[PDB]
């Protein structure tokens, strides 16, 4: 007896907590005015509009059977089961069962039946689950909605290291893992951390929080997902920490736009940016509802106790008159749930409508496919309706049955000090925020940002944390390294150096041998003088060729040797000239060549000289080669073989100029130096020395032997000198070119210890062979 | 239509399949008499039974409240719901016949947390305790039976094989479970094939054509279907059809599905449930009389189904059950488990509620299934009734309140009945001397398996078949298996190592290279170089001819200046390849120049000149010939360069080897024109002997050149081709370099040798 029945070919069933519980065994308490029965007749409100629309089921009148939870699942679940034992009015498909504890056994009994639920009030993601509750459907969104409009608005605010604050439990739990889910799935966003708020928090846990919170200080933005006095009081520890200003929160309609959770704290939560559940009031709803009197709805069979409590009187505290009229006798204003009631009602008319054209089509009153008009299919009908709503808002409903998310999105500042919540904008499953209207405490109207970490300068790397895409370590760019990419720098091969933001590399410093400097000038000077030197010796052997003392010195071997002596002076100074081919086609070739014929010419002399004592251990005839012309054969002979071994080294190491960085290389470029030299193989010295060293060593073995040998050879002396001289230049040679290896400077030691040797070899010869007989030959020719 | 109801200080309700499906219509279908009625009274005897027990709540009438399920799920569900209308309030749900009415069941009364005991729906759907918080059981779950149907496959080496399951959960969920112990084991799924809950005559031959598809698969899995005990007579079909069926427990030692249906051929197996029969329940149903069995609203029914004499007409019910064959159904020791199981769980909810009275309160009677069930149901503890000493049958739960996981395995045999063969509990066992199967008499074993299981050589190859079906094909001996569906390979150098997965490179060939073969040659080379020397080393104390002092040392020293240059470069070798070695061994095979020629042409012209003359002159001619031979050979290297130290035949890949090869014809070029002016020159020399020498030495001259040409030139029909080969090119180049020479020198020098060796004095 205790329920509501509207006659109809169609029954709806329906639900509301008309009472709150009771106790003491007793299920029913006071009546729940607003949640209760204010929903209730807009449930009825919906429906009688519903019957006289001409659009909805044509003709066809929606009964409905409707039921009082007293907000108990055992009392709701009880009377429910009356819309099964009537398969009495054909209870086709059922709204609500108010908030999610009931909601979760109606959905539990009507999926048993295959006959479908709409929820206008219940919220939680437990019954999002099809596996479970197949059959259920609701017109409001879930909780988890907030979590995808918090995802979107720390992306629009350009925060991407934050931490996460809630409660436990399933409303702290769900807005958490969806935010942190949803915000892995977008991406732009790392989460600095997480912590939870405990069911039974210690004294001090909200100071450990911030100061958990400041373990990760740079992560100043909060998401918050917990209740009034969770929000406070992990303010008030900001407060006490004395962290006004740097943290920022964010947070769920359980803030919301309440002043309560900020009182006293208002300058801490200043900034804080919260999601409110979008909501209107039907107009409509009121101007029906206000009008109605104990006889103009008397078929609430619970009007009368709304009466007695709405106006606190009694129909059988004072006795009532049967006249007051809400709203001006008593306070009223609507529920914001009422627009899904209506909502919720005309979902199911619609879906209603989707069976009458399909399996009625145009006809009025029930077909024979309508005796059971299986909720099998009403309950694709309902996921399927798409259509403007009380609130001119769209209703559908997802794959789940649930409702796109609508919130208003505020932030509370102070204006002039006052503790206000001001809009900043909305969402609509998508943000639309007037970001440049938000204020922060730290800032005024700028936008501080809750980021991971700093910019690198170019040649600087940003190397990702391992585990937060967003973070990185900056780490500068070094040695010969420019930058490749954001966190890549690399070497230059080079010759080149980097440049000073080391995002390029540019080419090193180049040095030849200038006639100014101390290894140019010496050899430059020392072959000047050479031929000046060498000259005044020839020209006194040339003025007198036929006299006397000139022809007595062999003639004929001294032309040879004068004449390699200047040749190799006169291109001495070159072999260090800027490189080109007109210095690459002489090499060591030329210069080691005249020096190679000294020796030789020298090793001729010296053989004629002591040939006649070496001889002798092969035969006792007379010297061979004696006539000038078969000592010039010998002459010719010991160099023609320089020559061919010249030639076969020329084809091996070519005749061109080269730069080697490595010379004068360094570590670190910016200090480094290249050289330019002509591309000249340290086996050239092998091609040269391997020779020209062995007349050396003939040369030696002869001269040694001066002790007894007569003195119309005294001549051999100062040759004996020359080639030991010499053989010392050539032995503190390699100590000085090879000796020196390890060093740079080996780029002028080398070139220079070189060209100078030649110019030792051709002065020492003149300096003991010929001098001391120029001065005579000069100023007496017959001696 | 009718329902079954007793009075009761409890009352304990249950649901049974006593109709069959019935048509389209609202209506049931014929009586099910063993899995339906059968069932039905052995609870009504079990009730009996615990009412008159001394010890089982003795001070309570316990009845019962029964419904017919009809096989329709939503007669079921409707039916179902007299447990929970009072919301009479009905204290436990005793069977739910099969699974999906079960499960809709154990669904419906979740609204409440009602408990329920089952003895026939055994889908490991239901135990999934989040949905199904109340429900236990007295049989284990299904996915056993899964187990037990991939291992006796297993056992026949049936590899591949085809199914038949239904929509409903005893399919998916028996499926799905056979599928991964099937895979476990290797065994390819051929097909399987889903059939709905109302499936046509034509239909159920149309799954027979299916499963005939290939044939080759003789095996077919059923998996109860809607119920296979009716279901199965309409695809067992003798429609030139045949296979081995293998059926789970919808179908167990049941004629009702192969008398009229041949396609059920022997041999078939059927797993059900381990059971016992009890003579006390069986006396109890066979003895029952048509006129006076009230309680069973059905069984008037019933009989006019088994006996055409209808209670409504005369005469009638004069036979009897027992007076009549029968046999019992084999879920009837699980039924009357689920009813003393329900009843032990609220003898504790009685004794713990109210131990010092008669019943329940009826405030009390909502009994919560939840508290129930964790706390009373599944620590019930009781002895199947009836059992035998022998087994081990009890009401007792498991954590989820699953059912005891052994069961019997029959074979259908003619002459037609079925014997049970053995048995399955967490492994198979079977005494195969009953199944028509074991050492077959008419033709080869039962065939299902796809391909031969593959060698660990072998590559996935021929065969998808129907799927999983490979054959595999052997790697090549060069080849080797990263993948078992395709071979690796390698390059020249690289061969299979024996794991298989990878290459190594192949040593060399090695033989004499180490221990190189060259040094024992080369010595052999220096012997003629030293009998010469010893010789010399004495020769004019013993032979006198002074002239050995000039002529005859300058003479043997052009000689060996070839037998040297020969040696020392073709022994450079293939020891240590690329090296010191490959630049300068080979050159074109330009060595006979060394010897033969290097000697005949200087001591040619020496003689010629004889018949510049010194010393000196002998010394710097065949200086100057060797250089031009020396450097026009190896002047071919301002061109090329040392190389190819890596080949071996693709033939082969057994070794690695290291063969130099550098435009050979072409460096042959640096002589290719000339040297048949040496040989003419030769042929001439031959002739010029007009001043013979002490001992004649002209003739022996002669004689040397005739010879020598010959065993000079013999070498290369040997080295052509034969120098790619080892074991012929090292022996014959050893051997041939030695001989050679040796000729070249015996044949001038074995006079000298032999004269002072063994006559000192002459
Ligand atoms: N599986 C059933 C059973 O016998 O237990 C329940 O549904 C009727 C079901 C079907 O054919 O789909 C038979």
């Amino acid at each position: 007896m205790n329920s509501i029945r509207i006659d109809g070919d169609i029954t709806l069933g329906g639900l509301f907590p008309v009472h709150g519980r009771g106790s003491e065994g007793k299920p029913c308490g006071e009546l729940k005015k607003e949640k209760g029965i204010h929903r209730l007749e807009a449930m009825l409100f919906a429906l009688d509009r519903i019957n006289n629309d001409p659009d909805l089921l044509p003709n066809i009148t929606l009964g409905a059977r409707i039921l009082d939870t007293c907000s108990r699942d055992t009392h709701a679940l009880e009377q429910s089961l009356t819309f099964v034992q009537a398969l009495p009015e054909r209870v086709v498909g059922v709204i609500g069962a108010s908030g999610s504890s009931v909601s979760i056994m109606v959905a539990n009994i009507l999926r048993l039946f295959k006959i479908p639920q709409i929820s206008y009030a219940s919220t939680a993601p437990d019954l999002s689950d099809n596996s479970r509750y197949d059959f259920f459907s609701r017109v409001v969104p879930s909780d988890t909605y907030q979590a995808q409009a918090m995802v979107d608005i720390v992306r629009a605010l350009k925060w991407n290291y934050v931490s996460t604050v809630a409660s436990e439990g399933s409303y702290g739990e769900s807005g958490v893992e969806a935010f942190i889910q949803k915000s892995r799935e977008d991406g732009g966003v790392c989460i600095a951390q997480s912590v939870k708020i405990p069911r039974e928090p210690k004294a001090g846990e909200f100071d450990k929080i911030i100061r958990r919170l400041l373990e990760t200080s740079n992560a100043r933005a909060v998401i918050i997902f917990a209740n009034e006095d969770d929000i406070r009081r992990v303010l008030e520890a900001a407060r006490r920490a004395n962290q006004t200003g740097h943290f920022f929160w964010m947070g769920s309609d359980s803030w919301g736009s309440k002043i309560a959770p900020v009182l006293h704290l208002e300058e801490v939560a200043e900034g804080a940016v919260t999601i409110l559940p979008k909501r209107m009031s039907v107009r409509g709803f009121d101007r029906y509802f206000s009008s109605r009197t104990l006889d103009n709805n008397r078929r609430n069979i619970w009007f009368a106790e709304f009466w007695e409590d709405n106006f606190h009187c009694k129909l059988s505290v004072k006795k009532c008159t049967n006249r007051e009229r809400i709203g001006q006798d008593s306070a009223y204003e609507q529920e914001g749930k009422v627009q899904f009631v209506i909502d919720a009602v005309y979902a199911m008319g619609h879906a209603l409508h989707a069976m009458h054209r399909d399996l009625c089509p145009g006809r009025v009153g029930l077909c024979p496919r309508m005796d059971p008009v299986d909720g099998t299919q009403l309950l694709k009908y309902i996921r399927n309706v798409n259509f403007s709503g009380i609130a001119g808002n769209p209703v559908t409903f997802n794959e789940n049955g649930d409702a796109p998310g609508r919130y208003d999105i505020y932030q509370y500042q102070l204006r002039n000090d006052s503790a206000e919540y001001k809009v900043i904008g909305s969402w609509t499953d998508h943000l639309h925020l007037r970001i440049e209207r938000m204020h922060w405490p730290g800032s005024g109207q700028q936008l501080p940002r809750s980021i991971c970490s700093l910019p690198c300068q170019p040649g600087e790397r940003k190397k990702t944390v391992k585990g937060m895409p967003c973070c990185w370590h900056c780490e500068p760019c070094t040695g010969y390294q420019y930058q490749v990419d954001r966190y890549t720098c690399k070497t230059c091969p080079y010759d080149m150096r980097p440049t000073e933001n080391r995002t390029g590399c540019r080419p090193i410093p180049i040095i030849k041998l200038e006639w100014g400097s101390p290894w140019a000038v010496l050899p430059l000077f020392l072959a000047v003088v050479g031929i000046a030197a060498t000259l005044f010796v020839v020209i006194t052997f040339v003025r007198y060729n036929d006299t006397p003392i000139v022809k007595a010195s062999g003639r004929e071997l001294s032309y040879v040797l004068l004449a390699g002596i200047f040749l190799c002076y006169a291109t001495t100074f070159l072999m260090i000239a800027e490189p080109d081919l007109g210095t690459c086609s002489l090499r060591r070739i030329f210069l080691g060549l005249g020096m190679s014929i000294s020796y030789a010419a020298l090793l001729t002399k010296t053989n004629r000289i002591y040939r006649i004592f070496e001889q002798g251990k092969r035969s006792v005839s007379a010297p061979r080669f004696i006539s000038p012309a078969s000592q010039l054969a010998i002459t010719f002979s010991l160099i023609s073989l320089q020559l061919l071994g010249i030639c076969v080294w020329f084809v091996v190491d070519p005749s061109h100029s080269v730069v080697d960085f490595q010379d004068q290389r360094t570590l670190d470029p910016r200090f480094a130096r290249g050289v330019l030299k002509c591309d000249i193989s340290d086996l050239s010295l092998i091609c040269l020395l391997g020779y020209s060293m062995l007349l050396m060593v003939t040369c030696t073995v002869y001269a040694i032997k001066t002790r007894g040998v007569p003195e119309t050879f005294n001549e051999a002396k100062p040759i004996g000198f020359t080639m030991y001289t010499t053989c010392i230049v050539w032995l503190a040679f390699i100590p000085i070119f090879f000796g020196t290896s390890q060093s740079a400077d080996k780029l002028y030691i080398q070139t220079t210890t070189l060209t100078v040797s030649v110019s030792l070899s051709a002065s020492v010869s003149l300096g003991m062979l010929y001098m001391p007989k120029v001065y005579i030959i000069l100023f007496h020719p017959e001696q | 239509k009718k329902v079954l109801t007793l009075e009761g200080d409890l009352v304990l309700g249950g649901l049974f399949p006593v109709h069959q499906k019935g048509g389209p219509a609202e209506d049931c279908g014929p009586v099910n008499e063993h899995r339906g009625i059968q069932r039905l009274e052995a609870m009504l005897f079990a009730l009996d039974r615990i009412n008159r027990d001394p010890h089982l709540l003795p001070g309570v009438r316990l009845g019962a409240h029964i419904l017919d399920s009809c096989s329709k799920d939503t007669h079921a569900l409707e039916q179902a719901l007299d447990f929970v209308r009072a919301s009479t309030a009905i204290t436990g749900v005793i069977g739910g016949s099969y699974s999906d009415v079960s499960i809709q069941v154990a669904n419906l009364l979740r609204l409440f947390q009602i408990p329920q005991i089952s003895y026939a729906s055994t889908s490991a759907k239901l135990s999934d305790k989040s949905r199904y918080d109340y429900f236990a059981r007295t049989v284990p779950p299904d996915f056993f039976q899964a187990k037990a149907m991939a291992e006796i496959l297993r056992f026949f080496n049936w590899t591949y094989v085809s199914t038949v399951a239904s929509e409903g959960d005893y399919g998916e969920t028996g499926i799905e479970a056979f599928e991964l112990e099937a895979r476990a084991r290797n065994i390819c799924v051929a097909t399987s094939e889903k059939v709905g809950r109302a499936m046509s005559r034509a239909a159920f031959e149309g799954v027979v054509r299916a499963l005939l598809q290939k044939p080759s698969a003789r095996v077919a899995v059923l998996f109860t279907r809607s119920e296979d005990a009716r279901e199965l007579l309409a695809a067992s079909q003798r429609l030139n059809a045949s296979f081995t069926w293998v059926a789970s427990d919808g179908w167990g030692a049941l004629e009702s599905v192969v008398a009229g249906s041949e396609g059920a051929a022997e041999g078939a197996i059927t797993i059900e449930l381990a059971s016992y029969p009890i003579s006390d329940f069986a006396s109890y149903f066979q003895s029952l009389d048509p006129w006076n069995n009230s309680r069973n609203p059905w069984f008037r029914e019933f009989w006019e189904q088994r006996f055409r004499c209808s209670f409504r007409q005369r005469d009638c019910a004069a036979h009897s059950l027992r007076a009549v064959p029968f046999e019992q159904e084999s879920k009837i020791m699980f039924v009357v488990n689920a009813v003393y199981a329900m009843a032990h769980a609220l003898h504790n909810m009685h004794r713990a509620l109210c131990p010092n009275t008669t019943r329940l309160c009826d405030a009390m009677r909502p009994v919560n299934g939840r508290r129930l069930y964790k706390d009373f149901v599944l620590n019930v503890k009781f002895d199947a009734p009836f059992r035998p000493a022998d087994t081990h049958n009890e009401v007792r739960f498991d954590r989820f309140g699953d059912g005891i996981g052994r069961y019997n395995i029959f074979t259908y045999l003619r002459a037609y009945r079925y014997q049970k063969v053995g048995y399955w509990a967490e492994g198979l066992t079977l005494d195969t001397s009953l199944i028509p199967w074991a050492s077959p008499s008419a033709g080869p074993l039962p065939a299902s398996r796809c391909s031969e299981p593959c060698l660990q050589n072998e590559v996935k190859s021929v065969q998808p078949g129907e799927v999983c079906c490979w054959l595999c094909i052997p790697c090549q001996p060069y080849e080797y298996r990263l993948d078992e569906f395709t071979c690796a390979d390698c390059g020249l150098g690289y061969w299979p190592n024996a794991s298989l997965t990878g290459c190594f490179e192949l040593p060399q060939e090695y033989i004499r290279w180490g221990d190189a073969w060259a040094v024992g040659p080369v010595t052999i080379a220096c012997l003629g170089a030293l009998a010469t020397l010893f010789v010399l080393g004495v020769f004019v104390r013993h032979n006198a001819t002074p002239v050995v002092k000039a002529s005859g040392r300058e003479l043997c020293y052009i000689l060996l200046g070839g037998v040297f240059l020969c040696y020392c470069m073709t022994f450079i070798f293939i020891a240590k390849p690329s090296t010191a070695v490959c630049t300068l061994r080979r050159l074109g095979l330009g060595t006979a120049f060394s010897v033969c020629y290097s000697a005949l042409l200087t001591k040619t012209n020496r003689i010629a000149r004889i018949f510049f003359i010194s010393p000196a002159s002998q010394v710097a001619i065949c200086l100057a010939l060797i250089s031009g031979q020396l450097l026009i050979v190896v002047a071919w290297l301002v061109v090329e360069a040392p190389g190819t130290g890596k080949e071996t035949a693709p033939e082969r890949r057994e070794v690695v080897t290291l063969r130099c090869n550098h435009r050979d014809a072409s460096m042959l070029g640096s002589l290719a024109y000339n040297v048949l002016l040496i040989a003419l020159c030769t042929l001439y020399a031959f002739k010029t002997r007009k001043c013979p020498e002490n001992f004649n030495e002209a003739k022996f001259i002669g004689f040397t050149m005739y010879t020598t040409c010959i065993i000079w030139l013999a070498f290369l029909p040997i080295f052509y081709v034969t120098s790619s080969d080892y074991r012929v090119q090292t022996t014959t180049m050893c051997v041939s370099v030695s001989l050679s020479g040796s000729v070249v020198l015996g044949c001038l020098f074995a006079p000298k040798l032999h004269i002072i060796l063994f006559q000192p004095q002459k």
